[PDB]
């Protein structure tokens, strides 16, 4: 018996949680078994591991027929509205009110959090993920081959459209060759963020491809007439080689091979992370300085960041009608929420990856001194997966390096960072127009966004019927159905 | 009657042949009750104009008219050719280290196939392009330009399946007898002579039998491999009626309008089979 | 086209095994000799070489002067008749006679000459439009000599052409080939498996066992005077008896055998035959007769009846002496039946002798 | 064919076919070499436009990577649970069934003919046959997967003409001497049929091994999954963990190395008892 | 088991047409029957119907006193022997002669005696241990009979036994089966393509063509007394000569041919000939002579020598007097030209004469 037990006899789940095209859930996972001895409750996963696409595993799983006990993941907040109003999830209000103090306690003390992951019926099918911190992405550099090739860093679009230039053209790792690439990233739509320096919006928020809020008008930054204008530019700059040409493709493991091989002259990614190389490999390539440096001038003639952490994010997971089981599940997830819980699922296994130091949990040296970055290694444990849990900012705060937070200081005081997209509250009849035509929008548009990128089709010739396309397609529909949604909340 | 009667000895022989046809039955013929179903929801004979009213779907068929033209003249031929060549090799030692390394590939994996064309393909790592940059030229990102995608393929194509293919051929041009080529070089005909005037017409049946069987469906050429190697940028050229059935049916989980393509290309399929067999039964010997 | 063709110590090998040893035969022009004996030998292989369709491990082998060893076949200048349907089942019956000159395709009224010639030799005319897939087996072997003949060669090659054909339609084409030799007059050889066709068409039959020539000559000849107990055991319908025999006390004039039965032998000068030598003595079943000479000369042999088959207006008769069996060709009527002791009367001027261990005849 | 030699056109004519077809073998026999070379072979070297025909550094790490995969073998393991009771079921649904149809005396022969020919050149469909497996309930299912095809109609009237190619005096003689029906199948027509046994099994042993969509579709748990589906994910997808991601660096394989010892030890048996099968099949010349 | 065997109006009906009609046979206790005809018969249907391998669709058939109409194969206690040997090659031959009894009891039966009998009477003593992948042609059917004589049933049903071997296999074939038939006795019927068997096994002879049963009787019977023109070209080595000819002035002494040549007739009563009547006459190659030798004699006939092929001391000698050919046995020691006159001389005796018409035997 445990004081963390939200049952006194043994329950054993069935959880289907497919998340990132990555990881799907291990009950033999360090923090899964920890959460086992804590909660007596075993979550066991039924899922395909081979399988690839999460998204497509949720929507089969959904239509199989056969719901299991838990559904998590990323990105399915939509979808758990949607399924929740259908009936496919319970509702958890009042199982939070009763069974979950901790949960009721933060969405209380988190009004604008729980706002965002109501329904438009107003009720709460998910508990959600909820990360904690300020600065997400920032801009990072080479140390060495600003040096070696005699230039300095850029403060501007022109200026490092040189600098990649001579980085493509000259030859900054001296090997000899041209095999260097200017410009990495494990992001895919990191491609499109470029359009950043030429003053074009990439998305509203820190998800991809996001509405945002201009002068009280909901508009979406890829349907703008100033967004080709920049992919334009960018398709020139993967014409070029200024681009990774399998950026798409590559994923995960760019900043483990593009810097790895030194073949990387430029990423945008992580604070954290990314410096966290820097000490990583730098005993296998010798000269390797990685360094934060600010938004350079755009042609705004304007300092640009815009992505910012958000409150909060479309993750988590949820409670179908099959458990039968709805006490347990929801004091489960109140768990998480829970001190001890968070413990578990940010720092991982006690005894194992941190100890408890002085009441605040401590990584040991042995996570701090590796070369893989600490969330990598917890993405294998099962900690930090996208969850239920709240995320506790002083386990990223631990491995960051004090060149990091330099960088993060430096786009706080420079206040680069640009105000995040909250969303708006749709009605159960305006919501549908939503859920129904936005994927197919959004999948439309990042298949013309590669096509695009790449050079397959053209910018300019194809921009008309683009536009048409996005008109038939009901987009404007859904963004005029936004417009709806905000402007009875904003006014004045 | 006789029913009875021949049937009482039959007994056995119709028990041996009970558990197949059952299995027919079920696994077969179930999926078509199936088929005349999901026709309707969600009646009925509506979602086909929506098939060929959507600028998807006729791309899909464009492409699957377009590869079934080039898997049927540039992959059908090959085989037999193949069989030629290998027939008119003399040291049988040599002939047999041909046949292995030729007929070989057939028993890789498609996916492994596949693989194989991802990992050779692959830009700055790829073992092809690296051999363009030793002469000297350019270089290519193959898999994400739709241009590359046929040419790739029906390559992949005959390097997997021509071998193995070309053993039925090599049969059909060994069960001949000698002598009419013996005939034919007492008279002095010369080897292209022999292979054009005797060999070919002689395993005409052969290679007709094996064309409508070819022809038979030719809608789903290639289906494994489009599924597996076709990237968004190249989902224009590489879609395929049968890659459109699956991606809205199985994945975008539409039983309907998928079911309904499925119902359309299974009776195109059977036109174009009863069309092949007609032409190759009138015109040519034998047949279905 | 008329001419010689020369075989001199021609050996085949394969694989070392060497499957014909050192045949040598010398035809004259318009010549009808057959090569003929049992399965396995280097006859068809011998043919086979002629033609140029298998290689000539060793001696030279000519047509008139020139050499045609390392020659090609289409310049061989001769035309083979396969045994196994040659003709093409997609071309019509014209088009497998003028297949061989459409290579070429030559001139269009030379071959539509030689067709026309060639169905008018074998009356391919009604066929001419047919094909090979309904047709007769004979149909087929006289379209095959049709498109043989269509080249007009200086050798007609034939390789057991018959073969696959029933009796009858055996008669029937062996005696069509011999009135079409009467007619082209070319200089052919011929290989058969069988006896009769040798003895019917050939000018000279030549005998082959394991690739060794065993004897040539006059099919007459070869029955009358085999060379061997080979020899002699082949050629006839009946198959000669040929069971052992002794010598003893009379030379020249008596030989006994084993039934205890004594012969007497004509002088036959020229033979000097010892007593007591180890014999193989051998009769025709048609110069042996039941009681058919009235009180012979010399009182022969006598025998115990196996068993009887009539064949028609005659008849076989098998004859038991002692551990050995004799055949003999009796009348159509014949009471008999088995198991009753029998007379059986030999005539003296055709028997023979051959030696025990020497297959030669010596007598 | 023929051995005549002599002729120059002819001569010319098979020199260049030898050369063209030894090109064509060269370009068939390429990309296997590449893969082992590759895989053994460094991944430094691999990267850097090294290799080729031969390996180089020899890092042989790959391997190390692939033989502590968990699912890789699992997922082997099932391909050959797939593939022998596969083949057995397959047999024991065909042999009987070509037998039955072979015989001249039966009812609906021409009508049972039918049934199973025209499955051939017309089916229902992708959707409605995944339907019907949903309602059978063989979906995630070893057994679903075995006896959801264990026949398909080529085998039937290949095996079913091959008992008729054979003759009717053994069927016959063993009616007279009482055998009937079944003990004669056993015992004459099944050890006459060797040859499109062995034909048959080895068309169906390739399929359930190489099998790949199906079985990827039908199935859901990790355990069940076979060997093309997971390669399916790593192979061609390249769809990687952090994990993997951080692994690379402190390995020194790379991704491509582990590919190909992957794909390496996925082709070993393949290439082991192929030589047996062909020489088997071949027991003559050629052909 | 020597056992009768009645076959009374068997007939089998395939679709549309109807291959045998209503054939009736009566076989005595170990009496010798051969059935003989073409290719295409019903003669191997009718032996395939008394097996029990092929339904009886009208008649009745029986063996002593069970009716066999309705019956098991294994219990309608005969034996067969088919074409191809219905030997299993993977089965040992000692294995493939007791196939029949492995299926009852065991080595209770103690099994030694029947094999020994079956084998010491074909006489293999060795190739009792044995695989029918390596034997002869004459040892695969010898082991054939083997298991046939293994059952020892009332009835041996021959199928065709004899025709995938060699003529030389042939005949000794047929020897050990006639010795076989003296030996054992029982009843055996026998179904041929081929003539010559039919008249050395059969003690009656059953000629069968598309159809019904032609004719029965002794074979001498049918050689003498053919009932049609068919039966008269069948049965012989040669077959009969058949040429048209008529009747003009005098209709039973006289008889016209082609060439202008006119035949005298025995008056043989119970013939009733008729003036003006077309007809075709027959004569066997037997009985034709070569002029004046034998004397005016029993008829004359003017010709021209066609060809002349030796076979032996005998020769065959084709003939031409009309359109026509005749076939004419004479010696091989006398000396023939083509292209000159010969006179031929037939023995009136021997003579016959059918219907153009009805076919049947008028003389
Ligand atoms: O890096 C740091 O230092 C800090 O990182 C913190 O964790 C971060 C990670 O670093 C990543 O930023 C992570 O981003 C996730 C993201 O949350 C999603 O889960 C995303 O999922 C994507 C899918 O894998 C897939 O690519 C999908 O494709 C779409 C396509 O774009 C289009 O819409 C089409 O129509 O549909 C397909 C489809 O299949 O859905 O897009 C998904 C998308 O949303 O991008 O994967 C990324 C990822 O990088 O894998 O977020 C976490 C986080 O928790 O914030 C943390 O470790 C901190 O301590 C570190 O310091």
């Amino acid at each position: 018996k445990e004081a963390t037990w939200v049952t006194d006899k043994p329950l054993t789940l069935k959880i289907h949680m497919h998340f990132r095209d990555k990881w799907v859930w291990d009950e033999n996972w360090p923090v899964a078994k920890e959460s086992f001895r804590l909660t007596n409750v075993k979550l066991q996963s039924v899922a395909n591991k081979a399988a690839t696409n999460s998204q497509e595993q949720f929507n089969l799983m959904m239509a199989s027929g056969d719901l299991p006990d838990v559904v998590g993941g990323d990105n399915l907040k939509d979808k758990f509205i949607q399924y929740g109003q259908e009936g496919a999830f319970v509702p958890l209000n009042k199982l939070i009110d009763q069974y979950a103090p901790h949960i009721k306690a933060f969405f209380k003390s988190h009004p604008e959090v729980e706002r965002a992951i109501k329904a438009p019926d107003g009720n709460i099918y998910f508990i959600p993920y909820v990360p904690d911190g300020v600065v997400a992405r920032g801009y990072f550099i080479r140390e060495d081959w600003l040096k070696k090739l005699n230039l300095k860093p850029p403060q501007n679009i022109d200026e490092l459209y040189t600098v990649l230039k001579a980085f493509k053209e000259k030859d900054p790792n001296g090997n000899g060759k041209a095999d260097e690439v200017p410009f990495i990233d494990r992001h895919p739509d990191e491609v499109f963020r470029l359009v950043n320096f030429w003053g074009a919006r990439s998305s509203g928020s820190d998800n991809y491809m996001d509405f945002y809020i201009d002068n009280g008008r909901v508009k979406h930054p890829w349907a703008e007439t100033a967004f080709r204008d920049g992919m334009k530019h960018v398709a020139q700059w993967y014409k070029e080689g200024l681009i990774d040409k399998e950026i798409f493709t590559r994923k995960a493991r760019a900043r483990e091979q593009m810097f790895g091989g030194n073949l990387g002259g430029f990423t945008h990614d992580w604070f954290a992370s990314t410096m966290t190389f820097n000490e990583g490999l730098a005993k296998t390539v010798p000269g390797f300085k990685l360094i934060p440096i600010a938004p350079p001038t755009n042609s705004k003639g304007q300092r640009w960041e815009e992505d910012s952490r958000q409150k909060v994010r479309p993750d988590g997971w949820a409670i179908t009608v099959k458990n039968k089981n709805p006490v347990e599940t929801i004091k489960f997830f109140d768990f998480y929420f829970s001190r001890p819980g968070r413990d578990i699922s940010n720092f991982g296994v006690p005894g194992v990856t941190y100890d408890i130091k002085n009441g605040k949990a401590v990584f040991k040296d042995s996570v701090l001194k590796s070369p893989q970055p600490v969330n990598n290694q917890l993405y294998d444990m099962g900690a930090q997966i996208p969850i239920g849990f709240w995320q506790d900012y002083d386990y990223e705060r631990q491995w960051t390096t004090p060149e990091a937070q330099a960088g993060i200081d430096m786009y706080v005081k420079g206040k680069y960072v640009m105000p995040g997209f909250e969303g708006v509250n749709m009605t159960r009849e305006e919501r549908a127009i939503y859920d129904k035509y936005w994927a197919d929008v959004r999948t439309y548009m990042y298949e013309m966004g590669q096509a695009w990128v790449m050079g397959t089709k053209d910018v300019d010739k194809t921009w008309d019927e683009y536009q048409r396309q996005l008109k038939l397609r009901g987009l404007y529909q859904v963004l005029q159905m936004m417009q709806q949604a905000y402007d009875r909340q904003y006014k004045n | 009657e006789r029913l009875w009667k021949d049937i009482k000895r039959d007994w056995l022989l119709y028990a041996m042949l009970l558990p197949t046809i059952i299995w027919f039955l079920i696994f077969l013929y179930k999926p078509m009750i199936g088929l005349q179903m999901a026709f309707k929801q969600y009646i009925g004979f509506d979602h086909f104009v929506t098939l060929f009213q959507s600028e998807q779907f006729i791309r899909a068929i464009k492409n699957t008219l377009t590869l079934s033209g080039l898997s049927l003249l540039f992959g059908f031929p090959m085989p037999i050719l193949l069989a030629l060549m290998i027939n008119e090799v003399y040291s049988k030692g040599y002939r047999k280290a041909v046949q292995t390394i030729v007929y070989l590939p057939h028993f890789i994996s498609i996916v492994i196939v596949a693989g194989l064309v991802v990992t050779f393909l692959s830009p700055s790592t790829g073992v092809v392009n690296n051999m363009l940059s030793w002469i000297g030229l350019d270089r290519v990102y193959f898999l994400t330009q739709p241009e590359w995608f046929r040419p790739i393929y029906i390559s992949s194509n005959i390097w997997k399946e021509a071998g193995f293919d070309s053993i039925v051929y090599l049969a059909a041009i060994m069960s001949i007898n000698p002598a009419l080529y013996e005939s034919a070089q007492v008279d002095g005909a010369t080897r292209w002579q022999m292979i054009t005037r005797i060999t070919l017409p002689c395993i005409v049946p052969t290679i007709a039998v094996l064309l409508v069987i070819r022809l038979g469906h030719i809608l789903e050429v290639g289906f494994e491999y489009i599924i597996l190697l076709y990237q968004p940028t190249t989902y224009e050229t590489a879609d395929v009626i049968s890659t459109y059935i699956y991606r809205l049916g199985l994945q975008g989980a539409r039983y309907d309008i998928a079911t309904a393509a499925g119902i359309f290309n299974a009776v195109v399929a059977l036109v174009i089979v009863l069309f092949a067999n007609h032409m190759s039964r009138r015109i040519t010997k034998t047949g279905v | 086209m008329v001419a010689s063709v020369s075989i001199q110590n021609v050996v085949k090998r394969y694989d070392k095994t060497t499957v014909v040893h050192g045949v040598s035969l010398d035809i004259e022009p318009g010549e009808f000799v057959v090569l003929v004996g049992p399965s396995g030998c280097g006859k068809s292989t011998t043919l086979r070489m002629v033609a140029g369709l298998e290689e000539i491990s060793g001696g030279t082998i000519r047509i008139d002067g020139r050499v045609i060893n390392d020659l090609a076949p289409k310049d061989r200048d001769v035309a083979m008749v396969f045994q196994n349907y040659a003709l093409y089942p997609h071309l019509n019956v014209r088009d497998n006679i003028s297949f061989g000159l459409r290579l070429k395709r030559t001139k269009k009224s030379v071959i539509d000459a030689a067709v026309k010639t060639a169905a008018d030799i074998l009356g391919l005319q009604p066929l001419l439009e047919r094909k090979p897939s309904d047709l007769s087996g004979g149909q087929r072997q006289r379209v095959a000599m049709g498109r043989a003949i269509v080249r007009d060669p200086k050798v007609f090659l034939f390789d057991q052409p018959l073969s696959n054909l029933d009796a009858k339609l055996r008669t029937q084409m062996r005696a069509e080939i011999k009135r079409l030799h009467q007619r082209l007059g070319t200089t052919v050889i011929y290989v058969t498996h069988d006896q009769v066709e040798a003895m019917t068409l050939a000018d000279r039959i030549v005998v082959m066992r394991d690739g060794l020539i065993e004897q040539i000559g006059k099919p007459m000849d070869l029955f009358l005077h085999p060379a061997n107990t080979f020899v002699a055991s082949f050629i006839g319908s009946p198959p000669m008896n040929l069971m052992p025999a002794r010598i003893a006390v009379d030379s020249t004039q008596h030989v006994e055998l084993n039934g205890g039965n004594r012969i007497s032998l004509l002088p036959r000068a020229g033979t000097h035959l010892a007593p007591g030598q180890e014999v193989v003595f051998g009769i025709r079943p048609e110069d042996v007769t039941l009681d058919g000479v009235e009180g012979s000369e010399r009182a022969q042999i006598k025998a115990t009846v196996d068993i009887v088959e009539p064949l028609g207006s005659e008849s076989i008769l098998h004859a038991t002496v002692g551990d050995h069996s004799l055949v003999v060709k009796v009348g159509g009527l014949n009471e008999v039946h088995p198991g009753d002791p029998v007379t059986l009367h030999v005539d003296l001027t055709r028997v023979h002798l051959f030696d025990a261990q020497s297959q030669a005849s010596i007598y | 064919l023929a051995t005549p030699f002599y002729s120059r056109s002819d001569r010319i004519f098979g020199i260049v076919n030898a050369v063209l077809l030894g090109i064509f073998a060269l370009c068939a026999l390429y990309p296997i070499i590449y893969i082992f070379s590759m895989s053994i072979s460094s991944g430094a070297a691999v990267t850097q436009g090294r290799v080729f025909l031969l390996p180089v550094d020899i890092d042989f790490s790959a391997y190390g990577r692939v033989l502590h995969d968990k699912l890789f073998w699992t997922s082997y393991a099932n391909t050959i649970f797939y593939t022998v009771f596969g083949v057995v079921t397959s047999l024991i649904f065909i042999v009987p069934g070509a037998y039955a149809l072979s015989k001249p005396r039966i009812r609906g022969r021409r009508v049972f003919g039918f049934i199973i020919a025209f499955t051939m050149w017309f089916n229902a469909g992708m959707i409605p046959f995944f339907l019907n497996m949903r309602d059978l309930g063989l979906l995630d299912n070893r057994f679903g997967i075995l006896i959801g095809f264990a026949c398909n109609a080529f085998n039937i009237i290949l095996m079913r003409n091959y008992f008729e190619s054979i003759s009717a005096s053994f069927e016959e003689a063993a009616r007279m001497d009482g055998a009937n029906d079944l003990q004669i199948l056993w015992k004459v027509y099944i050890p006459l049929a060797k040859p499109a046994l062995a034909t048959i099994t080895l068309l169906c042993a390739i399929s359930r091994w190489n099998g790949y969509f199906w079985a990827m579709v039908l199935l859901r748990a990790e355990e069940k999954i076979p060997l093309q589906v997971y390669l399916k994910k790593t192979i061609v997808d390249l769809n990687v963990n952090e994990e993997f991601a951080g692994a690379l660096l402190t390995n020194s394989y790379s991704m491509e190395t582990v590919v190909g010892a992957i794909i390496v030890m996925s082709i070993i048996p393949v290439i082991i008892v192929y030589p047996v099968v062909q020489k088997y099949f071949t027991k003559g010349v050629m052909l």
